[PDB]
């Protein structure tokens, strides 16, 4: 739409008067525009680091050109599928690509990374290797994928304001992972049978491998301390998991915010402006290193026109010009408010709208306070007044309860006497019109202005309508032609009436905003409110609308879902190893990964935002995938071989090193930027990045010496008696 | 015709704006402000319902009135407020006491 | 299986490529919307009664409109609220998923039935029904460098000449105007109307 | 009427209000000297015609209050532009009894 | 929709005038609720005989 | 087909659990009523202009 506006305008520009430019205040477009493209840079560029790790581990060109050209194939294919599925490109649908670029480097590695061995078994045969490696690997790729699905899909199955946000990760990755496997059975096999095939250098791993292959098994022996270490690392999470607070989406610096300025009811237009200025000026002078523009607007009510409110679209610089969190919309607009609320005799204030949060996490509640019986305005005021009152006595918990700006203002009745008037031969009509033509405008009909029909209004020159004593100027011709003056058939009296009438759902309402600030639970607040909302005089009902409509509605338990995911990760696993017992070998990794993540997320100032589950599932699962291939090589290097006890686990955990260390360092070093990122869209990037990288390292090694125990711990302890 | 009014102007609106709730026809009728003409007694005063109506129509009506400190105000101006003018008959005593 | 393409490649080396153009194409035209839609549709009738006043706006228009609002599928709530600046705004939040085109329709059927009761002045005023987000897409600055025109001159230019198409451009749900287009103005004077024996009537 | 007395009483006005309507390409308009006003509005490739005609129409419905009473009596119709299709039966009388 | 009807109807009782009952005459909802118990039961009971 | 599964019945059995597991949830959040949409839709215009 913005494309169009901006080009509609275009067609204009050539024809307006002289010196008449369009400047461009608060626009939200470009941030989206820069934003999703600052993410594109990530993929694009992380296809580069992955090309280099796929080098320090392989040391060929054309043998590298093969796994690195996989992801770019898969990804592109995702975009098609996305489109198929009537979806769009946008943040969610992109991070879900990023988090997914793990799941692609790996599946490629894994394959070539294996036809890399067996070329240490067959002297010199390419097609023989790649092929041999396949088969003894192909039905393994199919299965992981058929099981990672579930580590994804049972999200984006709980709908609500949210859910549809998850469904985007889900689908993106459930596919694009599938493309992985088609690439895997098509591109990566051949093509790595096409173009496949320093004493203190290479020898690094290989020397340090046996050292690994040694340290293993030996473990949990004449000290069973390791199988306990799990229960520790486990009870490890669960702690920290309840300590780490959760959130939907991390508010970001779009490069623009606005400032309210609602004075109290009945202020003057001329004063309202004063306040506006000053805001217009504070920004101008002080935070001028940031504030690139200020479109001050007065008269403009966000909940309806008014001579008492106003608005300020403030517009920043290119971010790049504003390094460190001090130049963030958050800080900018923090001190910005402290400065106001000072020298301002009106409730001014500035704030950064929460991205993607068309009501999702506006933090707090709407409590419309309806008048359920013939009550009326006054009573209702009162009844609110009470409920508002108590609100205050319980600040024990975090609260900040309050109305919206319907505060009753002085009004000036004028009561026409229909007798005296007809008695003087004045008509009521003639009166009415005169009253409210001079004091209330009236638009007679349409004149024409240089070929554009326009409106025509009769009304009193300002100066003859400003205080009650002017109603002293208007006479009104009677039927005797004698000019008679209002003070002859009328009389006035100040009183109190209301400048806004709310109703909600057909009944008179009154909106009460409010939050449960840092400390308590958004569900307590409600509870509490509901509680004291049952005292107020008889006839007063209440209700939720908005963020609170959607509180009591849309919460479709995760764990309650994520369990159906266990059951399916299991039966799948079993399915795969044919054992109601082998699969615990792998499920047991789960913890080793989210151990990292519920850390670093705690280490960095971070939350349970989305982007955390995505970087939580991308490991939870990836982790359980490198663990399959290291529990699959056993039961095999065991059931289809001359080996067994630890002889099984032997060349298994032995072979599962180069791949692990390669993928794990293929991804991590790739997600590098994300973690400490510049500033534009950072919010999203940083959170994705810290939860992954710090949950990768923490399940790469801390799992590499750890699955093996499981496996044995598993089936050895199923042959006991 | 006491409760009908209740349901009509106390419950028929939400129900009919309720979920799944298509149309919602009401057995009974909201409260009207029924004024009953008397033929001979109207006659007794040289008066037709025409005058009656006339009356009603100017005795009981709402009437916009503008605002002291109007829309664009003179340079100074401090005071700004509406100017409630003539207004609707909420009771039934007034409907009774209208001047014919 | 892999075997196929293992011996015969250049047949896999084209899948990948087709597959790639697939996402080449599907990118040229994939909607780069901000983020997914998550906000329930919301229509808003909104009338206006020249220097009328809050109780007057509302006991005379707002209740009239509301009363008439029913048989409207997927409707979560409505919430009138309307200022004494002579001005009303009724905003109905339909469900999530609901087809905005239709609600917008549904609403105007029932509101249609009220037209015939509003005060003429609310009519001629122009009454309207919309379907957009509350929060503003974007602001468009119109500034005059020579200072050859004023504020009042601009809000004119702007209305005569630019709102017009904006207002009318798909996806432009609603245009506000940061000023007002012009009108013949008849700033009267009483002492006179008095002298010559004249009333605004 | 005549063109001015039509372009400024009706075609304008009416047209200052085609705002709100979805997928619209462009909109022209005639105002000739015989009281007529056409005002066709072509719309992007496959937009639903039934639904565009709604809103177009639907949105006329708010200008009528500003049309003049001569016009709102004749009524403004809205329809889908085709002016030449299927067959066109003709009914003549070949024995000068009936006139046009 | 019946479940909303009543749900709303529950909302507008706490405020009813002095002594006002909401008898629920003619309703074709208990029927559905039954002619679904019936079949659903004959199902288990199908499953049994086979 | 058989010969597999018959050899390798866990996987089998597994397939059978999923189907049930999967569906049978759709019993807990699947609509319920007497008849589905059965009558054809109708629409009604309504004039009404005094005796």
């Amino acid at each position: 739409t913005a494309a169009a506006i901006r080009a509609e305008l275009a067609k204009m520009e050539p024809f307006f008067p002289s010196g008449l430019k369009i400047v461009y205040p608060y626009d939200t477009t470009p941030f989206v525009k820069i934003s999703i493209h600052e993410v594109v840079k990530t993929l694009v560029e992380a296809i580069i680091l992955v090309f280099l790790v796929m080098y320090l581990f392989l040391q060929n060109f054309r043998a590298t050109l093969i796994p690195t050209i996989a992801v770019p194939v898969v990804l592109l294919g995702t975009f098609a599928v996305l489109a198929a599925f009537g979806f769009s490109i946008n943040t969610l649908t992109m991070f879900g690509m990023v988090l997914a670029i793990g799941l692609l480097v790996d599946d490629a590695i894994v394959v070539v990374e294996n036809v890399e061995r067996v070329m240490a078994e067959e002297g010199l045969p390419p097609k023989e290797a790649t092929r041999k490696s396949m088969g003894q690997i192909q039905g393994a790729l199919v299965g992981i994928a058929m099981v990672l699905s579930a580590v994804f899909v049972p999200m984006a199955f709980f709908g609500g304001s949210t859910g549809a946000i998850y469904r985007q990760f889900s689908i993106t990755i459930v596919s694009a992972m599938a493309l992985s496997v088609l690439v895997a059975l098509i591109l990566t096999p051949a093509l790595c049978a096409t173009m496949l095939k320093f004493g203190w250098f290479n020898r690094m791993f290989e020397k340090s491998t046996h050292h690994y292959t040694d340290s293993v098994g030996g473990i949990l022996r004449s000290t069973g301390r390791y199988l306990v270490l799990y229960l520790i690392i486990v009870v490890g999470m669960a702690y920290l998991f309840v300590r780490l607070p959760s959130s939907f989406l991390p508010d970001e610096d779009q490069g623009v915010f606005m400032t309210m300025v609602q004075l109290p009811a009945g202020a003057t237009q001329e004063r309202t402006q004063k306040v506006l200025n000053e805001v217009t000026h504070y920004y101008l002078t002080k935070e001028k290193n940031n504030v690139e523009s200020v479109f001050a607007v007065n008269g403009f009510g966000f909940a309806g026109r008014g001579q008492n409110t106003g608005i300020a679209f403030v517009s920043l610089k290119d971010w790049a010009d504003r390094p460190g969190e001090e130049n963030k919309v958050e800080a900018i607009t923090m001190r910005a408010t402290r400065a106001f609320s000072q020298i301002k005799d009106a409730m001014v204030f500035a704030f950064n709208l929460p991205a993607i949060v068309e009501l999702g996490t506006a933090t707090g509640f709407d409590f419309e306070l309806i008048d359920q019986a013939g009550l009326g305005h006054e009573k209702l005021t009162q009844a609110r007044n009470q409920l508002l009152a108590e609100a205050a006595k319980h600040p024990d918990m975090l609260t900040s309860v309050r109305p919206n700006g319907l505060e009753d203002t002085p009004q000036f009745k004028i009561d026409i006497d229909q007798e005296k008037a007809q008695a003087l031969g004045v008509s009521i009509n003639d009166i009415n019109t005169t009253l409210g033509a001079a004091w209330g405008g009236s638009y007679v009909n349409d004149f024409i202005d240089r070929g554009r029909v326009k409106k025509v209004y009769v009304m009193s020159e300002a100066k003859y309508r400003m205080l009650p004593d002017d109603i002293g100027d208007w006479y009104v011709r009677a039927a005797d032609g004698q000019m008679v003056p209002f003070s002859a058939f009328s009389s006035s009296r100040w009183e109190y009436g209301s400048p806004r009438l709310e109703r909600y759902n057909g009944l008179p309402s009154m909106e009460i905003l409010g939050q449960a600030a840092p400390g308590k639970s958004t569900g307590e607040a409600m509870e509490l409110m509901e509680q004291l909302a049952s005292k107020l005089p008889t006839g007063v009902g209440y209700d939720w609308t908005g963020m609170s409509y959607q509180e009591r509605l849309s919460g479709n338990q995760a764990p309650s879902l994520y369990a159906i995911s266990l059951i399916v990760v299991f039966l799948c696993l079993a399915a795969l190893y044919e054992s109601w017992s082998i699969p615990f070998s792998v499920m047991l990794v789960v913890p080793l990964g989210v151990i990292g993540a519920l850390l670093a997320a705690t280490f960095r100032g971070l939350t349970n935002d989305v982007y955390f589950q995505v970087g939580l599932l991308t490991t939870i699962g990836l982790s359980a995938k490198n663990a399959i291939l290291i529990v699959e090589f056993a039961k095999d290097l065991m059931d289809k071989e001359g080996k067994g006890l630890i002889e099984a686990t032997l060349d298994a955990v032995r072979m599962r090193l180069r791949p692990i260390l390669m993928t794990s360092l293929a991804f991590i070093l790739g997600v590098m930027p994300l973690v400490i990122s510049t500033g534009a869209g950072s919010g999203a990037q940083n959170a994705v990045g810290t939860g992954v990288m710090g949950g990768m390292v923490t399940a790469t090694v801390l799992a590499i010496f750890f699955v093996p125990v499981f496996f044995v711990v598993v089936r050895r302890r199923f042959s006991r008696k | 015709e006491d409760i009908s009014d209740y349901v009509a102007a106390n419950m028929k609106d939400a129900i009919s704006r309720t979920s799944g709730v298509g149309d919602v026809q009401l057995f009974g009728s909201q409260y009207a402000m029924r004024i009953w003409m008397n033929p001979n007694e109207l006659n007794k005063f040289q008066l037709t319902p025409v005058d009656v109506i006339t009356a009603i129509k100017a005795q009981n009506a709402q009437v916009a009135a503008g605002q002291l400190g109007g829309t664009p105000p003179v340079k100074g101006q401090q005071l700004n407020a509406s100017i409630i003018a003539q207004t609707r008959l909420t009771s039934t005593e007034e409907f009774g006491k209208i001047l014919l | 299986m892999p075997n196929f393409f293992i011996d015969r490649p250049i047949f896999a080396w084209v899948i990948a490529i087709i597959i790639m153009l697939a996402g080449g194409l599907a990118i040229l035209k994939l909607p780069v919307a901000q983020y997914p839609t998550i906000a329930p549709p919301a229509v808003t009738i909104s009338a206006s009664y020249p220097g009328a006043d809050a109780k007057t706006v509302q006991d005379t228009v707002t209740q009239v409109i509301e009363q008439n609002m029913n048989g409207i599928d997927n409707l979560m709530y409505m919430s009138s609220n309307s200022d004494s600046t002579g001005t009303v705004q009724i905003t109905l939040t339909f469900e999530s998923g609901t087809d905005a085109d239709i609600a917008q329709v549904q609403v105007q059927n029932k509101l249609q039935l009220a037209m015939p009761l509003l005060p003429q002045e609310v009519q001629q005023q122009g009454v309207s029904v919309e379907k957009s987000s509350s929060s503003f897409l974007m602001v468009v600055g119109v500034i005059n460098t020579d200072g050859t025109m004023t504020q009042e001159d601009i809000s004119d230019y702007v209305a005569a000449n630019m709102k017009d198409a904006i207002s009318r451009t798909s996806g432009v749900g609603d245009v506000q105007l940061f000023g007002s287009q012009y009108a013949m103005r008849i700033w009267m004077n009483p002492n006179e109307l008095n002298k010559f024996q004249l009333t605004p009537v």
